[PDB]
RNA sequence: GUGAACGGUGGAGCAACACCUGAAGGA
């Protein structure tokens, strides 16, 4: 089905990558031993090939959110705003199993020797949901494809072709960020603030020498305060994100479109408390045409139609004879 | 024996089943055992089931199958040749590791079919060519044919012991798979690499798969003194009949 | 002649599990050029024993071509290869349904049926190979010339032959002996190496109808 | 007739590996026993001989897609793009093993051999579409021969020997992605979000209590959960493959075929990893005897094979699969 | 659940980023070796995306306030001037271990993984207070997103929305400031100043001569900071997700007497001043001359909330 | 709790300034280096925001004394007339350290790193001149908050929010004069930069929590210091001034006479300063 | 400490100041057309913010003369009527270095960067003239401060309202002649107000002071020496707010006058040796 | 008539929760 929307951050991104780092104080990344260090977590980077300058190309890192990430989002974004509401309106509820394998895709992480019928797996491959993502015991495929989070970088030229020649960035793209995490206490001055403790004075000074037993065996669990660091995407830059569906029933290219036009108020990958991942969608493009407007989509009538239809018969028997094991 | 499926004439006894056919004009080939069935021999049409899958291994496409193939066909002793040596004496199971150093260290003199099961039960009796000479030994395992000189065997096992003389703890100089389907089959170990000149790395990379197949059994620590095997032929019998 | 062809290749091919005969891929490109030229209907074994190579004769008949096996110098460490097979359930279910595909079983039959899958390993070398036989030049040169892969699984592509040289060899330096040779074969062409076994001394080496008993060496 | 695909790929390209591999939480991989180990999943690789600067050859690593996975991704192509719309235009349906015949190229249809004859091993052979593939009972020699897929690298330049001078990569193209498998019912936070399951509190503490228990059983055994976390090998993105065909004394209405099957294989995916989207690519270039005859919206020239390709799908019946797959 | 502060400040802002860098006496920083080169330290900074030439976009800096600042400002004034009168004339009072976690996110170093049952996590999410931060030995998600102050700059045209085409100003908004310290002992300058202190005149002169000795083998300094100039726009962002009437009430109040405080950074010469502005909630201005005008609900949930408040949630809270 | 000091100049003020500029004879803006110029000192300069046009905020110079030495003067002021009087009469002596850390903050560089206790901390928070400034090896916390003297102009309306919507001057506030010390260094012609006198400044003074006493002394301190110099220029006698009005929380106190109210924060200041001992700035200064 | 003394002018004011500014026979200054251009100079000028059109504050020009040139009048007075002729007498030559210290502060133009020990800062501090003047080349810091001198103007009322609400004149104190080169000048028969200030001062230190203040009337205020400009004569010295001049002079204050004979009895010239002597 | 010829390693699953760089410096 080929659905292109290009998106823009207006909080940093960030996506942990497993592993560990250190930066010296001034910047420099893994610096020699010898020297001090500060742990730092770095974004998720991958390496694309890529011209640097006239012919030769190399490999050349880029920052870019998992697709995995990414068709998660979609997904509970998808189920939270549409399915739950059409469906707890009823007397209609999930099993506990039900529920994990509609979420996680997935029950227990057990599959089962014995496969399906013929007309199970044909039923369950054009349902509105199922159909999109196939799972749980005795694992299906669903119909539904997700790319990653490419920026608009010089970087990628050529994972992209055209349509992009211009308003293409170059240059560094991340940034660093520290944090400290204070002792509250050792802030406590004032005896008018301290009648709220038990104890107060008498307290407050058992804790102090116990942070110098504390500094005296080290020397020879952890302090509360501390300085790290960590890496993050600038905010303002244009992503674009591509989604493929394989021969799609109209409800389920409706339902896509539903999740895409109430995608906003969401958080993508990480840094939900410093509000990281704040984004506003400002274009789509179904099949090569553009199908976005600054009010919604306002458009796919049919599909629209279609989706609604379907869920005005869904109910939960599907659900839970998909999530049953044996 | 000219042709495998003589195992059932000589090595067990038994005769032609009730029902069969008798044969006409110009002389056709066992599917199985490709042998020529003449005017007057037994016979049987072609009626595998759906399951059967083995047509890469078929040997004519006459459809017709000798009442000694047909015998070769049945269930009942399909489990009870898992892993076995046929000699004219009986036969007798190499599933034990010695009975695998005896035959691949001390063998039989005399003709005899060797073969060995990968799965709980396969057609491999029929498709397997029956050995004549003791120097050449030829093994069907699973879907792989196999040539085994037993004196290659030797060597790569006397280098072997060669080199671990003056060790505290054995060690293997060649990683060897038994189910012979990993990607390091065949490979030679960093120790195997530090104390084995280049004309033993070039001897080990030139044998045949199935050395390396039968050195797996018995190239490690726990070595396997050689050992007779079992004799079970009265139990096929009393299970075929 | 007494001369001596060397063939090297660029892409891994197969690892033989018995002789490779040179006049047996001589008479295939033989058959090959019969049926580029005589038509697509064409007997293969009409031609097949038509090859600018001289013949051996045993004392009983069972005559064979003077072309010698195969030698093989490693150049990479031999690497085991996987291949499976199978049939997808989901596209046989949609045609099912839609009525395409005529089926009645509920589900696939788990003791076997189209549906099973299957998995396979085979053994993958990188050589040099060599081989000596007796008969004219230019036939063979052409033959070879026209001949583009070598070895066993041709259609995945394994195999791809880089070039090929013949050149004659003085008579004491040309053994053709290393063969598959009859079991009245003169005992001085018979070495140490040679063993009783049964197999195909002529011909389609895979037709288990024309095996015989022979002496052969290991590959 | 030989036919070069020079194609550029836009995801990843990931081929399972059959092995047991492990790696750490850092980069190295393989650790030796004693530190915490994850499973790990690489791509398909083959090693391959290398002469660059100097005479003596080298083993070296590459990465690469097997030939078999490319020549049945253009089989079922197609199939689906050609032979179905057409046998479904003219009504004919197929039996089941005609169907797998085609499909699988399996000989589980009459179970035993096909005897056959010249005549009709030469009409079989001489077919647009089965004398291609060949296969079924008979074991008929298949009329196409198909290349594994070979990224323009230098140690590949042993199996291509010249015309590549440029756009030749260098260093590693292989990197290591992450995933983890949560658990949605700890994200459980409100009654509202439990409104959905049969019973409110109750059941979900009963499943926290049993994942306790379970948990408290592994850590006294070894003294189930959904969360996980696993890596698994995939090629960069971006660089260029090629790929090669070839036929065997073909007739005009294959290579049309054949022609067809490649303008339509630009829709499909090369490799596994569906739900990542792996496998996408995009045809840079098609040179067919040496001669590109590629172009922007698609194969522009080869006349004869376009009416002879046309000429024969305006023919096919599904009777000629039949006869062919029983004998 | 959308927040949008706009706010004034009338003293310099000086949120010292980590980092060494150096300045002459003119205005190039960081110079080539050789130069007069004196310690200095500058506002924190953030690289946004910006169409500086209009045509293509590209990293440039501007002058922010830290989110985890603001975020620990702000929860600082909750608490100190709502939470501490309720819990002491209450007569309830919190042990140390629940007043760091109330402070603190954690009362230990390390945290400790074990999952908490359900209905524990749903009755700690409906908290007022506790809701807000999730900060705890187990991790708990908090229903408050706070994000970092920004001025209103052309730079940041990108990040701010709409509608501030016509307020948004131009130009370098910081400036560097210098600074020395001198040695009182040089300035006595009398003989009763110097036999006021102990040992009088040979006292001075021995401090003299230790002096000269420590410059042949030191109160004496001069170094600059650099700040952002007062009198600019600023604008904070704030949400909350599904959020209880309390928590929005308990927001708007600490809100109400926000002003007081200073930005953190630059105590001794009071720097932090800001004077609030406006306040607009989803789209609708409800900020007046002394407070919020309108949204009484919240407010009196809250101050419902506020009775019946109790320590114990803060012990079975904050334990191991 | 906002004090509100409104001040005027009798006398020309200037602040040395930090870097060395030129000048020509007559102005000549941005001239060719190499014609006439002559060494300057530049007064102090702050930038702030003003509403120069309809719409436009443009960031334009304004002169100040910074708060810094304000601050200090305070500091110096009081510790000079008023705890000096109780030390000599009590008969205290300070030591040269505990001198040192009262008039210049810190004793030494390189303080202490571990801390003491809360117990210690909270006296010193108390003391009637420890907590104001605080310091110390320990980097105690101070209660006090100076701002910089800000001339009431036009310019700075974005500063004074509320209130002086009237005496706001307009034209240029600052004047370049010129020196020459010929032979009676020696025979130097030199400029600078002086702002004028006759205009209105304004002071911001705050603080947190104060006590009584704290508050006392420093009210003390104002009208002590009403003779003193904000800034340098003691052989010019630059930096007269007369102190206007003193806003208290908002409110109005100031007469001719003095402060008209505070009572009760000038008798607890009092008898604090009876009692007071030189071993609390002894131990607060020891580390 | 605080004296505040007022003065007459019978003669012309002329302090040239540094520029360029042109006339126009008299009728403009500064014309925008460069027409009938001729060169002018003016007197040195103090802007001073006043209150003009009844309730709004503007700056407006002030003619004064610079407190540099009336503190080297005072020191130069003193250092001659006083300390001269008596440290002339019984002997107590001056070195060069010395003399140059003593008229202009420092003797060399380059500053040696050292201190100076406790002791020599508190022991000039308390010299009759060293401790006024400061100086040297440790720059120490005296305590005398110099003030300009203001007409008492209407326009200065912001800076001397308070003291004088009447007796203050109005409109231009200011005559241009042409003798072609052309400067201005303030007209003779105008009042003065100077102020000067001590911090800390001795007895001994008043005392010189006044006595300065004594001699001074014979001296001349900046002007032009050729064309007799700058005479001046002295009434209304006020000190402390306390009036103490009298038609045949100060007349008051006399322990002042008792402390400084006894320090200009015992003056030497050791002192101004080592005040001067530079220890690089 | 290369011990040839026939055979797709594939489906499913979020890396993240909580954290103040600041205390004191010019006539
Ligand atoms: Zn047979």
């Amino acid at each position: 089905m080929q659905i292109e929307v290009t998106v823009r951050n207006i909080t940093p991104i960030f996506s942990a990558a497993p592993g560990s780092n250190y930066i010296t104080i001034d910047g420099t990344i893994n610096p020699p031993p010898g020297v001090s260090r500060f742990p730092l977590v770095r974004t998720r980077m991958m390496y694309v090939a890529a011209d640097v300058g006239d012919g030769v190309i190399k490999s050349v890192p880029l920052q870019i959110v998992p697709g995995n990430t990414m068709r998660s989002l979609l997904r509970r974004t998808m189920l939270k705003h549409v399915i739950e509401p059409a469906l707890v309106e009823k007397g209609n509820k999930l099993s506990i199993g039900a529920y994990a394998t509609a979420y996680s895709g997935n029950a227990t992480g057990n599959p089962d020797g014995v496969p399906s019928s013929f007309d199970e797996i044909a039923t369950m491959r054009a349902h509105p949901f199922i159909g999109l993502f196939g799972g749980g015991p005795r694992m299906l495929e669903g119909r539904l494809m997700v790319d990653s989070l490419y920026p608009i970088h010089t970087n990628a030229e050529r994972i992209l072709g055209a349509g992009y020649e211009n308003e293409m960035m170059s240059g560094p793209i991340t940034q660093v960020v520290w944090a400290r995490r204070m002792d509250p206490i050792l802030n406590l001055g004032s005896s008018e603030d301290v009648e709220v403790i038990n104890g107060g004075a008498v307290a407050a000074n058992g804790w102090i020498q116990d942070l110098l037993a504390n500094s005296k065996a080290a020397a020879s669990g952890r302090g509360l305060k501390a300085f790290n660091a960590h890496e993050v995407v600038i905010p303002g830059l244009k992503w674009v994100w591509r989604i493929s569906l394989d021969r799609p029933t109209d409800a389920q290219v409706g339902l896509v479109l539903l999740a895409l036009n109430k995608m906003t108020n969401e958080r993508i990958a990480g840094g939900h408390s410093k509000d990281y991942g704040r984004f506003v969608i400002d274009g789509v493009s179904l099949n090569g045409e553009q199908v976005w407007s600054q009010s919604g989509i306002t458009g796919g009538e049919q599909y629209f139609d279609a989706v609604a239809e379907a869920i005005d018969g869904l109910s939960s028997k599907e659900f839970e004879q998909f999530a049953q094991s044996a | 024996m000219r042709y495998p499926s003589d195992i059932v004439d000589q090595v067990l006894k038994a005769g032609p089943d009730k029902g069969l056919l008798t044969w006409e004009g110009v002389d056709a080939a066992c599917s199985h055992c490709s042998r020529p069935i003449q005017n007057g021999d037994l016979y049987s049409p072609s009626s595998v089931g759906a399951f059967f899958s083995d047509t890469r291994d078929l040997a004519s496409t006459s459809r017709s199958i000798c009442w000694r193939c047909v015998v070769l066909r049945k269930k009942p002793m399909l489990y009870g040749l898992s892993a076995a040596v046929v000699t004219q004496d009986g036969i007798y199971s190499i599933s034990k590791d010695v009975n695998k150093a005896w035959l691949f260290t001390t063998p039989p003199p005399a003709p005899f079919l060797v073969v060995h099961s990968s799965s709980t039960m396969q057609h491999l009796s029929w498709r397997t060519p029956v050995t004549l000479d003791n120097r050449r030994i030829h093994v069907r395992y699973g879907p792989n044919l196999f040539i085994v000189r037993p004196e290659v065997v030797r060597k790569a096992l006397s280098i072997a012991d060669r080199v671990n003389e003056g060790q505290k703890k054995w060690v293997t100089p060649v990683y060897f798979d038994r189910k012979a389907a990993a990607m390091g089959h065949g490979l030679i170990t960093r120790a195997g690499a530090e104390m084995l000149t280049q004309e033993e790395q070039e001897f080990f990379q030139s044998v045949t798969p199935g050395e390396r197949w039968a050195l797996s059994y018995l190239m490690h620590s726990k070595r396997p003194e050689p050992e007779v095997g079992e004799c079970i032929t009265e139990k096929v019998m009393t299970s075929l009949n | 002649v007494n001369l001596k062809v060397t063939i090297d290749l660029s892409n891994p091919m197969m690892e033989p599990g018995d002789l490779l005969h040179l006049d047996a891929l001589l008479g295939a490109l033989r058959v090959s050029r019969a049926r580029a030229e005589h038509g697509d209907a064409i007997n293969p074994r009409d031609y097949h024993y038509d090859l600018p190579l001289e013949r051996y004769q045993a004392p009983s008949g069972d005559w064979v071509f003077k072309a010698s096996a195969f030698k093989l110098k490693r150049q990479l460490p031999n690497q085991m290869w996987m291949q499976t097979g199978r049939l997808s359930i989901v596209e046989a279910a949609r045609h099912r349904q839609s009525g395409y595909l005529q089926l009645r079983a509920g589900k696939p039959n788990p003791a076997g049926g189209p549906f099973k899958t299957s998995i396979y390993h085979r053994p993958i070398v990188q050589a040099e190979l060599t081989a000596f036989c007796v008969g004219d030049q230019q036939g063979i040169e052409a033959l070879l010339s026209e001949c583009r892969q070598i070895g066993g699984k041709r259609g995945v592509g394994f195999g791809q032959v880089a070039g090929f040289k013949v050149e004659p060899v003085a008579e004491t330096d040309c053994p053709w002996s290393w063969r598959a040779l009859p079991a009245d074969a003169d005992p001085r062409l018979v070495t140490s190496e040679h063993a009783r076994c049964i197999a195909a001394i002529r011909g389609p080496y895979w037709d288990r109808t024309l095996h015989v008993e022979a002496l052969a060496p290991t590959p």
